[PDB]
């Protein structure tokens, strides 16, 4: 049941520039980098 | 007591939802009139009288850090639910302790216990389906809902510790190769 | 929720502050909604302070 | 579009803006001093962002006399100066305002 | 059992393990890196414990082209190099692989 529960629980890339300045920047999300 | 617990859960959830109110409500000041005025202006008719008084007292007092202000409501709700359950203590305590131990024994579910950016209620439904005393189940659901990137096994262990600490007894771990006799166990408790 | 924050900001009998830090002639005081850059602050001991930071 | 001052130290001034609109880099902002003896308006320039709709700015005038809660208005343009054929023959300040004959210009 | 990677910077890489699985100091670890043209096998050696089932270590190969979330496997042993009389008259790198013959000296 537990494994079955996990199996049942088991059931397109954009990022946002949080900060920028001085020629550098910080991005969030995007776990495919 | 159940209505008060529900109101406390709702107010804790809404407080956690927004960051600015926590930042502004943690300012260490002696005065309290603006804070209670803001509380009255911000949905003062959605809660009962006693819970409103308790929240007013909690906000009035000076808190060192916003983390304590956030955790105080949850602690109050948990202790209120425990007091309501008491009003069968031994059976509930044993059930909760064995349930926590047996669920922590399984490592796969513990791996799935990680909760961050997950749906707010989806994980609640999945965990309650995957896993009984009514009070224990309600407390478990409340603990699951209110966590934020923290260990669940430590959470259930701390919950059991608080539950046994409300009574006058002190928990003590005992390890032996096999279960002793009932008379021997009672003699050990006497010692 | 923005209106509540705006009203909270705009709401602000005499203002009193409390001392939180000391040592080497530097103090940290909070609780004064009405601030003023480089204002003379009267401490209860008769000494004076100048606000060089905010 | 109304801004609020949150933190000031030295000539550098922090500011916050509503989520909807935040001016870009190098945009002039206008603030005022309500003190009677040192009444003066100040022009600020955007330096960098800090998140949470926060902006860091550098003051063009001495910052003495400022107070929290002062409204901030923007122009949506960079700092502008007058240019023309008849400019030569007069003394100017940093902002471009004339000094020998105050009020001269604003038509080039 | 295996862990994951949470942070990467420079040559130093830190990894996470489940309970009761942290290895002792100076234990070799293998990591897989895949790409269209840059395919290798990263070899790492444990450096220190950061607590909370986190261990920070360094790598013996360039870290270019690595992506977070890739599993890291453990061999539970230290670095080793073959020895014997057959080592004479050959050229080896740090890892012990024979540079002259790719398959030579893998049985001592």
């Amino acid at each position: 049941x537990x494994x079955x529960x996990x199996x049942x629980x088991x059931x397109e890339e954009i990022g946002t520039v949080i900060d920028a300045g001085d020629g550098i920047a910080h991005v969030e999300g995007l776990p495919s980098v | 007591l159940t209505n008060l617990a529900d109101e406390l859960a709702s107010v804790a959830k809404l407080l956690l939802s927004e960051t600015a109110l926590n930042k502004h409500l943690a300012e260490p000041t002696d005065d309290s009139a603006p804070k209670v005025r803001l509380l009255e202006r911000l949905l003062s008719d959605k809660v009962s009288a006693t819970t409103l008084d308790l929240l007013r007292t909690a906000v009035s007092n000076r808190w060192s850090t916003e983390s304590n202000l956030i955790d105080a409501v949850e602690h109050t709700a948990r202790l209120a639910l425990l007091k309501r359950a008491e009003i069968e203590v031994d059976e509930v305590e044993e059930q909760l302790f064995r349930f926590g131990r047996v669920l922590d024994a399984e490592p796969r579910l513990s791996a799935l216990l990680s909760d961050y950016t997950t749906p707010a209620e989806g994980r609640v439904a999945l965990l309650d389906k995957a896993l009984v005393n009514q009070t224990a189940a309600a407390l478990l659901s409340q603990t699951v809902g209110l966590l934020r990137g923290e260990r669940a096994d430590e959470a259930v262990i701390d919950l059991a510790e608080l539950a046994v600490s409300r009574r006058g007894e002190v928990v003590a771990h005992v390890s032996a190769a096999a279960e002793l006799s009932d008379a021997q166990r009672t003699r050990l408790t006497e010692v | 929720i923005e209106g509540a924050i705006e009203d909270y900001v705009s709401s602000f009998r005499e203002e009193i502050g409390t001392v939180i830090d000391a040592g080497d002639g530097i103090a940290h005081v909070e609780g004064l909604p009405s601030v003023m850059t480089q204002e003379l602050l009267e401490f209860p001991g008769g000494v004076l302070g100048v606000a060089l930071n905010l | 579009t109304a801004g609020r001052v949150v933190r000031i130290t030295g000539p550098v001034v922090d500011v916050e803006f509503p989520r909807g609109s935040v001016p870009e880099l190098f945009n002039a902002l206008h603030a005022e001093i309500t003190f009677g003896a040192l009444a003066k308006t100040l022009t600020l320039e955007v330096a960098q962002h800090l998140g949470d709709s926060l902006v860091r700015c550098i003051s063009m005038q001495p910052t003495d006399g400022l107070v929290r809660g002062v409204e901030v208005t923007d122009t949506g343009a960079s700092i502008s100066v007058p240019v023309g054929d008849g400019v030569k023959g007069h003394v100017f300040n940093a902002l471009g305002d004339c000094l020998d004959d105050p009020g001269y210009g604003k038509d080039f």
